[PDB]
């Protein structure tokens, strides 16, 4: 309900997380599901044999370590928050060029 | 020193304020009141369809954590005080690459008044995507859309508004027009919403 | 020729849904939208989507009706709830870009052929 | 000595709120500048803009840096420059930007004993430049760079040209193989936007056309 | 081990921001080149892409350390620790370094206190071409570079025995030009901030016609010959005659358009 | 809990870790045992006789100040963490504006064996030099190198 129970729970579930270990690091492997929207294809050039794709790439997956309770709604926490959490090593294999759209901030979203 | 005092009020701004939880997370639903300052409507590159415009992008919203009392009613504050503060993060759907300029330094202001009220101006360059027909050319007519909006936050929790009337927030200003081959004769500006794979988001549009 | 069919139901004491179909045109990249005509003369938007599936409404029905767009089928649905005997009109299909509208008929340079709604309490 | 100077540049940097300009509440900061423009690289009609190579240096007054005992200006090394104030100049009319950065960051910081601060930076920007090509190719092109505060208006900062009229140099070195600089103009005023008055500072050029290549391949 | 407690015992008190002897005389700095590979002329935007292993050497008095290691090799880690000169290029449209696999940084620190750091650049370089004797033209182009703050009272480079070095230049990328030879120069330029030591590099490039050769002056040499061809026809033939002629004419006005394709758009006569 | 005892066991692996010197300073000399997997030859730019490469660039070098006893084999250190130990600086000879990809995250990896064995696999596309003597064209062949090798250490 308030901020500043939110605060704690957020403040307690980032206490002692160590970023390096994947969420079961010891036990099953962590299923990462993908779920794509393709926004744009630009420029599908034969000279350079390439082609150009805009979209929303996002990964689910269940990591038992942040897990909170008392509070019933999704927390949508700022983008910066990325950086202190595990997250797949995703790549793609066929790439040429790529990055992530930077304006006003960076495109990111953690919920 | 005279000045001090004030360095003490912004020592005192930040003791305890957690930047990753938004104004009214779980309480409210954060108004963001937006309006654009279109400096310079760019070239129109048909090969590409796609258009370029220059604009100050300045946003407004009320965050009571911040609340103050001072001798000035308005702190002016540089631009890494808004890294160091919750902003919204805004992005514009039908933009392809634009680059928010930091010559000499991040184009960027703060100004945080006494009642919690922001103020956070860009000055960016968006080149965004302008699907067209040209079933008419060369003599066809055209409607670029601008279109912006949260990432994250979705209706629920954030909702943007135009500061004044919608025909009025957008303003171009009347020097800047770099336009060769196309002539601009107006604007329309509205509202929308998308749903999306995630949720239910808010869409600014300007055609 | 390009063609925009209309179906849905036209008595209700109400929830509905007006379907309209595009023919002879892939209309991804158009705006389509539809249209109220009360008795009067007065047409009235209702609502619009994009190729973007951004929704725009009218203040009148805001949250009232919801469009949305089949474009593999080349359609657009409105589906209609909480008739009140006031939206008794004929509802237009209409699609083409927005140029000086989204907003206004003048705009569109596509109509189907309307369909007559009637509520009675 | 090394040691006095490490000391007193430790005071200097020591309860220095960077946040903060010289005078928060007081006069407005009198930032004078002056510009060596390097070349102009690249007069694009096709694109409409110009770039420019330049040594844009900022002087001006802060009272906190200040130091006595040391009777030497201490230009100190480019990376303090991010430990302190400096203004919020922009090209209003500006593409593309940046600072040159080999082999390091090409920044100047010079404290000098009163007080009195020179940053120095060397700039490559795309600026824009509508032409009229009604005359082409005997054309005569007005191109600007337009200079500004962003967020400091007119009674939190002054903008004036450090020199009056000799404040940009190496202008008639400047040779370009289409055009030739006929004449250069610097203006100082105050512009008004949708958030308050600002100070405005303008370098504007005069570029006339070449005619010799259009007789070579067009009229003859 | 030993060394860990040295470079320790080196950074704590060391202050970066200043240089060495601040307040006693001008730092001497030694400089010298490698050129990798001198890229292509581009004539057009008149410039030249260069690409050089720039060392520096230095005395820094704070950095003197008595141990049995005579030498200590470093990585680009310890570059931004301590104290480095700020050159720069000062006809330089456009400069970087190298950053795979790791920053190309070299950094060696003797125990009198010598220090010699040194990195590889990709130096684009603008060289204000004379295009009046093209493509019979010779160029010599500059690359200068010199301190950005530190006048010369504080700065002073200085060249060393053999400097400027080239490798085998078969491997370069000079397509119409030919690497002749290369000379240094020094001169003190005085900017509004100051003095400063300005060092230059000129490299001394001689086109060869050959491309040029057979691509525009064998071209109209023979219209011309094919237009010395009319002559014999008969003067009967008035319709062969003049389409000859008027064939030719076009054709040497092409080829005039073609001509001026590879230069900037110099208003004189090549 | 099994997720306390290998961060300890990797909190403790840099202690006093000086990254700034190479493994075995003083009384050997690293060997560096490094291979290339090309995933595929990019095109030959003839106007700049530039050819790109994609590469899964590998390196393996052992480290006795990284040993640890612990229940797994294999550590998989994140990529940030590789800025705390020391490894090689290699660079290609002839590169123009290689790049090493960062997306979505830093095509890094380094992997650390109980016996001290470092694994250093990057993924790279590598603009490389190849000097051509374009006198038997459009009938020539021609033999594009790839150099590389250490930066500051010598052999
Ligand atoms: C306007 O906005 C612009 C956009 O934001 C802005 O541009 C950016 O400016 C900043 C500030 O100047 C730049 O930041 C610096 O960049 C230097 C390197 O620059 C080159 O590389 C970057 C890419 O950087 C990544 O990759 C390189 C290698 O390729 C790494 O070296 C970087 O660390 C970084 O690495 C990560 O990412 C990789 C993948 O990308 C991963 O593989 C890797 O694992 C890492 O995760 C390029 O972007 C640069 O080019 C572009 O930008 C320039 C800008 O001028 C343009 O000119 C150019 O055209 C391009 O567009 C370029 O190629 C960094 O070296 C530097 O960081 C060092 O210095 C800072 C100083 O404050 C230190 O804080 C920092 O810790 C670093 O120092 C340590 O490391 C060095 C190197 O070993 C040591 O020498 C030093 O002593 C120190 O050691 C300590 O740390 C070591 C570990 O790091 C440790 O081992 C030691 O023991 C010790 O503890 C800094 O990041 C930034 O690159 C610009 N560009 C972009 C795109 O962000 C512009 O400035 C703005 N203008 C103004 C006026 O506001
Ligand atoms: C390739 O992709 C990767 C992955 O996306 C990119 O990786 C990211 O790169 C970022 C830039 O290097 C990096 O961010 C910096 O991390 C530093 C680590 O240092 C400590 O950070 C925190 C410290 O905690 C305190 O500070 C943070 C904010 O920094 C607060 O959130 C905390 O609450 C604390 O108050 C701890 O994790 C450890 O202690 C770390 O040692 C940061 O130091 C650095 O901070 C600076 O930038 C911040 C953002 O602007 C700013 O808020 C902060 O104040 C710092 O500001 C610097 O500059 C000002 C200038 O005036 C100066 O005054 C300050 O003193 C300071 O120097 C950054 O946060 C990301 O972590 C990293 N993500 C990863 C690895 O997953 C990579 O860049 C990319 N490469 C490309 C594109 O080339
Ligand atoms: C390229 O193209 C640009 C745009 O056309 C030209 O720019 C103009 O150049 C003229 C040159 O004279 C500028 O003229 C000066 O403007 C000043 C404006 O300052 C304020 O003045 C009053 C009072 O405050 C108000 O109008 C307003 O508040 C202004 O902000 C005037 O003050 C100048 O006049 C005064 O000073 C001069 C001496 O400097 C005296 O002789 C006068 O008597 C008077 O006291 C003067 O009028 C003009 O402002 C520029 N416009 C801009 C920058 O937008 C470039 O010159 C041109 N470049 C070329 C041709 O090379
Ligand atoms: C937090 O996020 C979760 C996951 O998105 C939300 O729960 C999910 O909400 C959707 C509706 O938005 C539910 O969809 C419906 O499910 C029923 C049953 O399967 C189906 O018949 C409907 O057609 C529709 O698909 C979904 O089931 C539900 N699932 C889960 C895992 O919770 C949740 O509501 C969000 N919380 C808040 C406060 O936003
Ligand atoms: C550090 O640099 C400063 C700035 O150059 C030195 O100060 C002296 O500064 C004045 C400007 O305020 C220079 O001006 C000259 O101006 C006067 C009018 O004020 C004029 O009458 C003179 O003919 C001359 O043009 C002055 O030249 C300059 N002095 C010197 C020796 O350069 C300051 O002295 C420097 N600190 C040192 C050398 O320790
Ligand atoms: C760079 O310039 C220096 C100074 O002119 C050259 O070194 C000098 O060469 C002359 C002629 O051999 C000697 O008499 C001087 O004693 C040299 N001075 C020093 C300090 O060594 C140097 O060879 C030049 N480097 C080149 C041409 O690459
Ligand atoms: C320069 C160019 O572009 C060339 C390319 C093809 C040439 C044309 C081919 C055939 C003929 C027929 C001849 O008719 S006649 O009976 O007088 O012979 C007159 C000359 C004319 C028109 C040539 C003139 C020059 C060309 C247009
Ligand atoms: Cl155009």
């Amino acid at each position: 309900g308030n901020m500043s129970f939110v605060k704690e729970t957020v403040d307690k579930l980032l206490k002692g997380y160590d970023i390096r270990l994947r969420p079961d690091f010891g036990g099953p492997p962590v299923c990462v599901g993908m779920n794509i929207d393709i926004a744009s294809i630009d420029m599908v050039s034969e000279v350079n044999m390439d082609y150009t794709l805009t979209m929303y790439f996002q990964q689910y997956w269940r990591d038992k370590r942040l897990a909170y309770s008392g509070i019933p709604l999704n927390l949508t926490l700022d983008n910066r928050v990325a950086d202190q959490l595990w997250v797949p090593d995703t790549y793609f294999l066929n790439d040429k060029k790529s990055f992530v759209h930077g304006v006003t901030v960076k495109n990111r979203m953690i919920r | 020193d005279n000045t001090t005092v004030f360095t003490r009020i912004l020592d005192r701004l930040l003791d305890g304020y957690d930047n990753r939880l938004r104004p009214g997370l779980g309480e409210r639903v954060t108004e963001v009141k937006t309006d654009i300052f279109v400096t310079s409507f760019g070239p129109v590159s048909d090969h590409d369809m796609e258009y370029t415009i220059d604009v100050f992008f300045r946003q407004s919203w009320k965050d009571e954590r911040l609340k103050f009392k001072g001798p000035m009613t308005v702190l002016r504050l540089n631009n890494l005080m808004a890294s160091k503060i919750w902003t919204p993060d805004t992005f514009f759907h039908n933009g392809k690459k634009s680059v928010a300029h930091n010559m000499t330094m991040p184009n960027k202001l703060l100004r945080i008044t006494e009642d919690g009220t922001l103020l956070y101006t860009m000055r960016l360059t968006v080149r965004a995507e302008c699907p067209m027909h040209l079933e008419d050319f060369p003599m066809d007519a055209h409607a670029c859309p601008l279109k912006f909006g949260s990432y994250a936050y979705t209706r629920a929790e954030v909702v943007y508004e135009w500061t004044r009337e919608p025909a009025r927030s957008v303003v171009v200003a009347e020097d800047g027009s770099r336009l060769n081959q196309y002539d601009l004769l107006g604007q329309t500006v509205d509202s929308g919403i998308v749903q999306s794979s995630t949720g239910e988001y808010v869409v600014m549009t300007t055609h | 020729q390009v063609q925009l069919q209309e179906s849905g139901g036209g008595l209700v004491q109400g929830s509905l849904r007006v379907s309209c179909a595009a023919s002879g045109r892939t209309f991804t990249t158009y705006i389509m939208a539809w249209f109220r005509q009360a008795p009067g003369k007065e047409r009235e938007f209702l609502a619009a989507m994009d190729q973007g599936r951004i929704q725009y409404y009218g203040d009148s029905v805001r949250g009232r009706f919801t469009i949305s767009r089949d474009y593999a089928k080349n359609s657009v649905d409105l589906q209609l709830d909480g008739l009140r005997p006031e939206d008794t009109a004929v509802y237009y299909c209409a699609a083409g870009a927005g140029f000086w509208g989204l907003r206004t008929a003048s705009s569109y340079h596509y109509w189907g052929q309307g369909t007559q709604v009637t509520v009675s309490s | 000595n090394m040691s006095f100077v490490k000391e007193t540049v430790d005071k200097l940097l020591k309860g220095y709120d960077i946040r903060l300009r010289p005078d928060f509440g007081g006069p407005p900061v009198c930032v004078g500048m002056n510009i060596d423009i390097a070349s102009i690289d690249m007069v694009s009609e096709v694109n409409m803009d110009y770039t420019l190579t330049m040594y844009f240096q900022q002087y001006w007054r802060d009272k906190r840096l200040a130091y006595s005992g040391i009777p030497l200006n201490l230009t100190l090394d480019n990376r303090v420059a991010d430990q302190l104030w400096v203004p919020d100049t922009y090209f209003l009319n500006d593409k593309k930007s940046f600072v040159h950065g080999v082999t390091v960051k090409n920044r100047m910081i010079r404290l000098h004993p009163d007080g009195t601060v020179l940053y120095g930076l060397r700039i490559t920007t795309t600026a824009a430049c509508m032409m009229d090509l009604r005359r082409y190719p005997l054309d005569e092109q007005n191109c600007t760079l337009e200079i500004e505060s962003y967020g400091y208006t007119t009674d939190d900062i002054e903008f004036y040209w450090r020199g009056g009229d000799k404040a940009v140099t190496g202008v008639e070195r400047i040779e370009l193989p289409q055009f030739s600089i006929v004449e250069h103009r610097l203006v100082s005023r105050n512009v008004v936007f949708a958030t308050g008055a600002y100070p405005r500072l303008s370098l504007s050029f005069r570029l006339k056309r070449n005619i010799g290549y259009f007789i070579l391949q067009t009229y003859m | 081990g030993d060394v860990t407690v040295i470079l320790n015992n080196l950074l704590e008190g060391y202050d970066n921001k200043l240089r060495p002897d601040i307040g006693v005389k001008p730092t001497l700095i030694h400089t010298d080149m490698y050129v990798n590979s001198i890229g292509p002329v581009n004539a057009i935007n008149m410039e030249y892409t260069i690409d050089i292993f720039f060392a520096q050497t230095w005395y820094d008095r704070r950095l003197k350390f008595n141990s049995t290691i005579k030498v200590l090799r470093l990585n680009s880690n310890m570059v931004g620790k301590i104290w480095i000169p700020d050159t720069f290029f000062r006809n330089s449209k456009k400069a970087d370094a190298h950053w795979i696999t790791t920053p190309n940084r070299m950094l060696r620190i003797w125990n009198d206190g010598r220090v010699l750091y040194t990195l590889r650049l990709t130096i684009d370089a603008e060289c204000q071409l004379q295009l009046h004797n093209f493509p019979m033209d010779e160029h010599s182009c500059p690359l200068e570079f010199s301190s950005y703050g530190y006048p010369r009272e504080e700065i002073v480079y200085q060249w060393k025995r053999s400097s400027v070095e080239v490798g085998d230049t078969r491997s370069w990328r000079l397509y119409q030009f030919s690497f002749v030879g290369l000379r240094n120069t020094t001169e003190v330029v005085k900017t509004t901030s100051g003095d400063y030591v300005v060092m230059s590099v000129y490299f001394d490039l001689s086109r060869r016609m050959g491309y040029f050769t057979i691509q525009t002056y064998i071209p109209c040499t023979l219209i011309v010959v094919l237009s010395w061809v009319s002559f014999w026809i008969n003067k009967d033939a008035v319709p062969a005659r003049t389409s000859l002629g008027i064939t030719t004419v076009l054709t040497m006005t092409t080829l005039s358009t073609i001509a001026r394709k590879s230069l900037p758009k110099v208003s004189y006569v090549t």
